[PDB]
């Protein structure tokens, strides 16, 4: 999920838009 | 390790950004 | 509560308030 | 939707609650 | 006050709006 | 343990939503 | 510092910033 | 008061400076 | 990514995401 | 420069990458 | 010890106020 | 540089503006 993914290394707008609708 | 809150904060604001018109679901 | 118009990340910061451990959707039209 | 609701206009506490899971 | 608080837990809404005027 | 700057910067934010017209004080 | 309308959320931070250890009082009338 | 000052008008620094403790 | 405007704190904020490791500058005329 | 492109008008997302080093 | 992602997009809207139209350079 | 000088501890706007151009 995105905290694991996206808190402690830094998600790019590219790993980001995973969790887009 | 971070504050699970703080990071929260900051990734809605950035899915706000990333997605645009598509939207998101976020749950903590 | 702000009696405001909410729009933008304003608008999805109020969301990660209100609906805490809830969570919410923003689904814009 | 929530822009028309919230941004557009100005939505109440429980009215914003509506897009809470 | 509100730091020792709500800064390593989490204050609600609810909580919050003790620190209100 | 969380940075406490980074801590006050949100809780203003959030103060302010919830406060409203109501207003409040803050001191770090 | 910025030369602009300053309000809302926008507002309190430049308080938080500009007053640091003092703190401040945001009290809309 | 801060909004007439600082929003609906635009602030100084030294204005903003009024609303500090 | 969003379409809309993007002024002053939320413009920084959408260079800091999108310029990432490359950083940026932000000099306005 | 950036404020006519960005906020006065609008970016798109390659437009808004002008602006990184 | 701070989360450097975090600190980092305090710090740029911090630098636009402080700033304003003289500008500022930012690298992570 | 800035995040060495103001992640850990507070930068004041008087030491941020070595930041600024
Ligand atoms: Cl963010
Ligand atoms: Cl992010
Ligand atoms: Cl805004
Ligand atoms: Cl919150
Ligand atoms: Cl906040
Ligand atoms: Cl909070
Ligand atoms: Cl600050
Ligand atoms: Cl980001
Ligand atoms: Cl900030
Ligand atoms: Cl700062
Ligand atoms: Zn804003
Ligand atoms: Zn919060
Ligand atoms: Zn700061
Ligand atoms: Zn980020």
């Amino acid at each position: 999920g995105i905290v694991e993914q996206c808190c402690t290394s830094i998600c790019s707008l590219y790993q980001l838009e995973n969790y887009c609708n | 390790f971070v504050n699970q809150h703080l990071c929260g904060s900051h990734l809605v604001e950035a899915l706000y950004l990333v997605c645009g018109e598509r939207g998101f679901f976020y749950t903590p």
